[PDB]
């Protein structure tokens, strides 16, 4: 499982690292 | 009202402020230093507050939310563990990384059994 | 972020 090196979230592959950078490293 | 010690199955809520309107569009996110471990994400929010994270072993009893016209977090926490002890911050999503000398000050949650 | 309370 991924840790996001910014937030230290997990995120699992049914969730894509460009998806984490918008939804919560943008405004939302 | 005098410190974090506390016994589990107790609830305690934490509150971060700053001044200005600094939290407004920027998710946040409440970490803790435990005794061995590095950082955690324990709960974060999104900058609208329409979305919501928890850590797995604080899912269920924990409880984040913002009030931007406060410029300030919370973080509701039920039924306490020991598991839970910690030094608690709460910072920027963009900043989660950033060592804890630029965060805040934090506080100690100390849970007993 | 600057201070924690309670
Ligand atoms: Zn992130």
């Amino acid at each position: 499982v991924y840790k996001c090196e910014i937030c230290k979230m997990p995120f699992s592959v049914y969730s894509t690292l460009e998806k984490h950078m918008k939804k919560w490293h943008s405004d939302r | 009202s005098g410190g974090g010690l506390v016994q589990a199955g107790d609830s305690l809520r934490l509150s971060c402020a700053a001044s200005g309107s600094t939290f407004s569009g920027y998710a946040m996110g409440w970490y803790r230093q435990a005794p061995g471990k590095e950082r955690e994400l324990v709960a974060a929010i999104t900058s609208s507050g329409a979305s919501t994270y928890y850590a797995d072993s604080v899912r269920g009893r924990f409880t984040i939310s913002r009030d931007d016209a406060k410029n300030t977090v919370y973080l509701q926490m039920n039924s306490l563990k020991p598991e839970d002890t910690a030094v608690y911050y709460c910072a920027a999503l963009d900043e989660g990384y950033l060592d804890y000398d630029s965060w805040g000050q934090g506080t100690q949650v100390t849970v007993s059994s | 972020q600057v201070q924690l309370v309670k």
